[PDB]
RNA sequence: CCCAUAGUAGGCCUAAAAGCAGCCACCAAUUAAGAAAGCGUUCAAGCUCAACACCAAAAAUCCCAAACAUAUA
């Protein structure tokens, strides 16, 4: 959160997280979603996008992420935490 | 050399034998009293912010005809009132309440579908008539729904539940 | 969150005078007469000062010494400036510098009858209270400035509220009661089990343990 | 960024505290006095009230407004006193339930309250909190307050020859 | 546990997937015991060289566990720790060797490239003594009369 | 290196003694002694 | 090296107002000192010129303020009276530092022209023979304390008659040092 | 930098630990706040 | 900056000044009755009463209860 | 870790006391944010905290016995 808006997140452009809200390994994804709706990340890239997508269809929640670049990952956020994403994050706007 | 001195003054051998015998031995279990005897806790009191709390809530829900939940968007301050400001000018209630206190109301409050929606950050709303086409084209203006598994008249329906009622 | 009461209070009612009274390096009537080095009124426990009165929180003495106009000044002036006098009062159970001591002239040789008057100090004994302190205030936010003054001391001292002085007390009383070791001191001097009466004193028969000279030793039981 | 402060509907030329900070901001003094006059000389003039404005990185500023300050309302509805020593516990100040009720419609029309739901029950707390620190009263269905207005003409006879005391024994 | 793999010409993908979870074992000796040394009568009976137990509370870079998942007690917790850097500066665990792109030696509370050297020991009554094991492990059951000297 | 000031054993500082658990056990055996001594001079 | 001091039973010798009476001696000797002109503008001025308008003499500093702005032009603002200014004027103009006296409606302008290096040469010589005469001074009084002193060597001890001496000596020589440290320092001044 | 016998976090970003032997605190903010522990 | 000026006692008691914010000023209608209602009736003058009155459920009780242990606690930090 | 809207720059003489020059009170809006706890600003501004949410060591001819962790008092 804070290291990710003093990184600022320039080259990111486009930034997905969709999921169901019936299914049980999904707050790792919200907190997600939570930490990159806060203000600060937000007000560095207006032109940046983010999509919450609760779509109930399917029990698998996922997150996807495009570059300036072009670079495209994608993260199945079922087995996996907040913290732990956000370093792979942040990992990759490193990259 | 006098009794009394600023340093320590050196004692006598026989009497450094005597201190050194005399000391305090705690008197200590074989066990250790931690490990083994795991004490019971008292039966904790409960509270009167949770018992308003509890009436609020039944207040609020055997009153009310439409709920929704979304999820705790947090952006700025100012933005936000404004927000709250144009959604009591739609007129729904929204509220904020803990989820710790909570899931029990929604254990025994025949909402038990509930239960593992709850976790994390959330934003309650609630009217008495449905706001459905309002709430969703402010939550579809806003870059991203944070709207989630809400229930209307006694019914649970989802995101495309809600599109589908709204028209 | 679980929230607790905050304590109500109205039976505090300041003096007119807050703040400490100056102290003077030596009394308006100087004494023509120099006294001994007397040391019994630094060896050994007080009893003029142990208990409390009208006031919550004070400094305590663990061991003996002495203290001078340059000590008095310290307290005084830090505790001036660290406290609010319309919410804190303060008050000296220590009695103002009378005891004498001489100092030759430096450079001097042994002999040639006693020394003349330097200045003057006042003794302390340990479990002996310095300073009281009262008002609208908890022990958390005074420990600061009572404890670095107790530390600027000469002997051990510390800052302490009437319910930890009773801990220590209690505390104490119970290690007495439960200490595994059938060997105390105590029984030991009382009944002269091995002639070490020579090495100990008299004074040990009540100063048994935790007394060393001056000093004293709270963990001794 | 953003910068939030009282301003005055008459005077608002030179911009003492204001001018500087505007500079620093590098908004215009004479562009910005413009448009605080285009808005505040057409209704009024002589009233401190509370004002918001934001600088952009483009330099584009537009001036929002609210209402004036309930101090300055309170204290045109009670006679000029300016507070005075021992304030919040005396009766200074009288101001009955009907003022309080025609200045909650007049706050009604604040930005922050336009904003918020606030009712009334909560403007009326807002507002008896603010007059406790003010030093004002609230008598309902008053009557007879030139006795009143006496004995606040020699309390301040008194103030203002204490402060002449003082001056002249400084 | 979970294995997590971050794999593609400009996509990437990272997964997370659930792995076989070994159990202890069906009979504990002593119920009613919150930490483990207690449930297996373990609490003063172990040392560096039986380093079966350890291997279970280490990840396999050589780390330790966190208390709050592993169930130990505050001070053996800190046993432990301390007993699995003896057992790694001796040298017992070459498997656990951490991540990439001289002397035999055992029974080291320290490490050694941060202690100085005593260029003088001082007499008898003030020597620089040389430390060895840890008053942690005081308590541990000594078969001998003797105790265990801790300080050289 | 590490000498003591004058005399070995007198002094403002002299060499610090310590004791042993093999001088403990002697005298608290003395002790026992003392106290059955004690208890035989009773009734 | 060492500082010896007796508060004991000297009974015919005083030392205190023999340390008040060095003390004394430095006090004149930094007077006469400050009195010495100087070459930045206006040390004694505004302290020591003397108006005459008033029977009771008044300086110049009781009439007049030091609360100026820049070093470059100095003024003075006259502040009882705006009448007073032509009495510091003339005052200024009859005190011996060769200024430039303007008048501007109570304040008075004061340019300061640099004085004739043989004015620096003057000034030092000045200093060092008001040290001369300090100096002098501090060994009379000196001298005469130790004739008093010595004035009862008999029933004294002799040892407590020759450390008083060694005490004596070592304050003279404390005040001297005190005296080089002011000529030294003063003298780097005017210099400067 | 300076040894102090007892160590003090002056602002928040000072952090203290265990290198060499011996107790440091480090604060990049402010290096002054670097501090030793003798 | 200062008000322009202050009416009559009895002026002010008929009509509330200051409440117009043009120009012309204009004078304000007046009703006990109507104009208040049976909360605004019932609300109270004198200052918030007491905790050992407030009950133990309202919501403003807790309100103080948490005022009085923020108070305590900028105390505390104060002194240090 | 987390985030921190504002009525209100509360009033008082100053160039301002915007929360921090000082004095009086210290209520009150939102379920939550101190008429302001610590920094900082000439004053402002701005940053954190509280709140709500989630869950012990130095000296001089060259230190000083050497070694030891385990086989029953
Ligand atoms: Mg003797
Ligand atoms: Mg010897
Ligand atoms: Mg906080
Ligand atoms: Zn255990
Ligand atoms: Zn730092």
């Amino acid at each position: 959160a804070a290291a990710l808006a003093r990184l600022g997140l320039r080259p990111v452009k486009q930034v997905r997280v969709q999921f169901c809200p019936f299914e049980k390994n999904v707050e790792s994804t919200r907190t997600f979603l939570q930490t990159v709706s806060s203000e600060k990340v937000r007000s560095t890239n207006l032109n940046c996008s983010v999509i919450a997508d609760v779509r109930h269809d399917g029990s698998e929640p996922c997150v996807d992420v495009l570059f300036g670049d072009g670079h495209r990952l994608i993260m199945r956020g079922a087995h996996l935490t907040a913290l732990e994403m956000l370093t792979a994050f942040a990992s990759h706007i490193r990259a | 050399s006098k009794a009394v001195t600023r340093h320590r003054r050196v004692m006598h051998f026989q009497r450094q034998k005597l201190m050194a015998v005399t000391e305090y031995i705690p008197p200590k279990p074989a066990i250790h009293p931690s490990c083994l005897p795991s004490p019971p806790s008292p039966p904790q009191e409960e509270i009167g912010l949770i018992r308003l709390l509890r009436r609020e809530i039944a207040a609020v829900f055997q009153d009310n005809r439409m709920i929704a939940v979304c999820q705790n968007v947090a952006l700025s301050a100012e933005d936000k009132l404004l927000m709250r400001h144009q959604l009591r000018k739609h007129k729904i209630l929204m509220k904020v309440f803990p989820n710790q206190v909570l899931k029990p109301f929604l254990e025994d409050s025949k909402y038990q579908n509930l239960l593992p929606l709850f976790v994390g950050h959330n934003m309650l709303l609630v009217s008495e008539e449905p706001k459905v086409k309002e709430m969703v084209r402010i939550l579809r203006t806003v870059p991203f729904l944070p709207l989630l598994g809400g229930c209307i008249d006694d019914t649970i329906l989802s995101r495309q539940g809600f599109i589908n009622y709204s028209k | 969150k679980t929230l607790l009461p905050v304590p109500s209070f109205e039976d505090v009612s300041i003096p007119e005078k807050p703040k400490l009274r100056f102290i003077e390096r030596a009394p308006l009537v100087p004494k023509v007469r120099r006294e001994p080095k007397n040391l019994s009124d630094i060896r050994g426990p007080s009893t003029e000062a142990t208990e409390f009165t009208e006031g919550n929180f004070a400094i305590l003495a663990l061991g003996g010494g002495y203290l001078h106009w340059g000590h008095f000044e310290m307290m005084r002036l830090t505790i001036n400036r660290s406290m609010d006098p319309k919410n804190m009062f303060a008050i000296w159970r220590v009695p103002a510098p009378f005891k004498p001591i001489t100092r030759k002239s430096v450079g001097h040789r042994m002999g040639g009858g006693k020394g003349a008057i330097d200045h003057y100090v006042t003794p302390v004994k340990a479990g002996r209270l310095v300073v009281e302190m009262g008002g609208r205030c908890e022990f958390e936010e005074v420990q600061g400035f009572l404890d670095q003054v107790a530390h600027k001391l000469p002997f051990a001292a510390k800052a302490v509220s009437r319910g930890t002085l009773e801990k220590m007390r209690k505390d104490q009383e119970e290690r007495e009661r439960n200490n595994q070791n059938p060997w105390t001191f105590e029984r030991i001097a009382t009944a002269n089990m091995l002639g070490i009466r020579k090495v100990l004193s008299p004074y040990d028969l009540t100063h048994k343990g935790k007394y060393w000279g001056k000093f004293y030793m709270p963990k001794r039981v | 960024g953003v910068i939030r402060a009282i301003v005055r509907a008459g005077l608002a030329m030179p911009g003492p505290p204001l001018g500087p900070v505007l500079g620093q901001r590098g908004v215009s003094i004479n562009q910005f006095c413009k448009e605080f006059n285009e808005r505040t000389k057409d209704i009024k003039e002589g009233i401190p009230l509370p004002t918001k404005i934001l600088v952009k990185p483009d330099r584009t500023f537009e001036i929002k407004i609210g209402q004036p300050t309930v101090s300055y309302f309170l204290k045109a509805a009670a006679g000029i006193e300016k507070g005075a020593r021992q304030t919040g516990k005396e009766v200074a100040g009288l101001v009955t339930l009907k003022h309080v009720y025609e200045i909650a419609r007049i706050k009604a029309q604040d930005e922050a309250f336009a904003l918020q739901d606030v009712p009334l029950s909560s403007v009326v707390r807002s507002i008896i909190g603010s007059a406790r620190s003010l030093g004002i009263r609230v008598v309902k269905d008053l009557e007879e307050l030139a006795a009143f207005q006496k004995e606040r003409a020699i309390f301040l006879a008194a103030q203002k020859e204490a402060d002449l005391a003082a001056q002249e024994e400084a | 546990f979970r294995e997590v793999v971050e794999t593609e010409g400009k996509t990437t993908i990272i997964e997370g997937r659930i792995t076989a979870t070994p159990k202890e074992s069906p009979n504990p000796p002593n119920p009613s015991g919150q930490c483990p040394i207690c449930r297996w009568n373990l609490k003063h009976k172990y040392n560096y060289d039986d380093v079966l137990l350890l291997s279970q509370f280490i990840r396999p870079h050589g780390g330790m566990l966190p208390r709050k998942i592993t169930g130990l007690c505050q001070e053996e917790h800190r046993k432990i720790e301390e007993c699995v850097k003896m057992a790694h500066r001796a040298g017992l665990l070459p498997n656990h060797r951490p991540r990439l792109p001289q002397l035999n030696r055992y029974l080291t509370r320290w490490a050694p490239g941060s202690v100085k050297p005593i260029y003088k020991k001082g007499p008898r009554w003030n020597r620089v003594r040389m430390p060895v094991g840890s008053p942690l492990l005081r308590d541990n059951v000594c078969y001998s009369r003797t105790p265990w000297k801790l300080y050289h | 290196r590490g000498r003591i000031p004058g005399r070995q054993w007198i002094g403002k500082h002299r060499r610090p003694r310590f004791v042993s658990l093999r001088a403990k056990q002697n005298m608290i055996r003395r002790l026992e002694i003392e106290a059955e001594n004690h208890y035989w001079l009773s009734m | 090296r060492v500082n010896i001091n007796a508060a004991l039973v000297e009974d015919i010798i005083n030392l205190e107002e023999v340390n008040e009476e060095m003390k004394s001696v430095i006090e004149a000797l930094k007077d006469n000192f400050n009195k010495t002109l100087n070459i930045r503008t206006s040390p004694g001025s505004l302290d020591k010129i003397a108006v005459v308008t008033a029977d009771g003499k008044l300086a110049l500093n009781q009439i007049s303020q030091i609360s100026m702005k820049s070093p470059q032009l100095i003024l003075v603002n006259m502040a009882s009276f705006p009448e007073c200014t032509a009495a510091a004027i003339k005052a200024i103009r009859e005190s011996g530092m060769n200024l430039n006296p303007e008048v501007e409606g109570t304040l008075i302008r004061v340019p300061i022209p640099q004085v004739t290096r043989e004015h620096r040469e003057m000034l030092v010589k000045l200093a060092k023979q008001n040290t001369n005469k300090a100096k002098d001074s501090l060994r009379k009084v000196r001298t005469n304390s130790m004739n008093k002193l010595k004035k009862s060597k008999d029933t004294v001890s002799e040892d407590t008659i020759r450390l008083i001496e060694k005490q004596i000596s070592q304050m003279a020589d404390d005040t001297v040092a005190e005296l080089d440290r002011h000529l030294a320092v003063k003298t780097k001044e005017l210099l400067g | 930098f300076k040894n102090k016998t007892v160590l003090k976090k002056r602002c928040k970003d000072c952090y203290l630990v265990k290198r060499r032997g011996r107790w440091y605190v480090y604060c990049k903010t402010h290096p002054r706040h670097k501090q030793r522990q003798m | 900056k200062d008000p322009d000026v202050c009416t009559d006692p009895v002026q002010l008691t008929t009509y509330a000044m200051g409440v117009n914010i043009y120009k012309e000023g204009q004078d304000v209608p007046l009703k006990p009755d109507a104009e208040y209602p049976e909360w605004l009736f019932e609300m109270n003058l004198g200052p918030p009463k007491t905790l050992e009155e407030l009950d133990p459920e309202s919501r403003e009780y807790w309100r103080r209860l948490r005022k009085q242990n923020i108070w305590r606690h900028n105390r505390l930090s104060k002194n240090k």
